């Protein structure tokens, strides 16, 4: 045990470099999500004009 | 595409605007077109009348 709060940083290091990874996937995940989400409503949108 | 679609739909409301626009009008130009034999008529009352005053 360290009263000191000697170790916490050492584990609090790796903690942050995974948390690196977590946002890293969290963002290809929307990226990739909101790109063809997009395009689909811009098919959408172009056919239902072509309707109108 | 929304402004292709906005173009189109205002061209097109140009000309039925502009049948419209003649469509309510017709009606006066036949009424005044009737009227002048309406008049010509009515005033050709007093003529007959005032032929026979004579």
């Amino acid at each position: 045990h360290d009263d000191q709060d000697y170790l916490h940083s050492l584990g609090k290091a790796r903690t942050a470099q995974v948390q690196k990874d977590a946002r890293i996937g969290e963002a290809e995940a929307k990226r990739d999500a909101g790109i063809r989400e997009a395009k689909a409503k811009q098919e959408k949108v172009s056919a239902q004009y072509l309707s109108e | 595409s929304k402004r292709a679609f906005e173009l189109q739909k205002s061209a097109f409301s140009e000309e039925v605007n502009i049948k419209t626009a003649e469509a309510q009008l017709a009606y006066e130009l036949q009424g005044a077109r009737e009227q002048q034999k309406i008049r010509q008529e009515e005033i050709e009352i007093e003529v007959v009348q005032r032929k026979k005053q004579i």
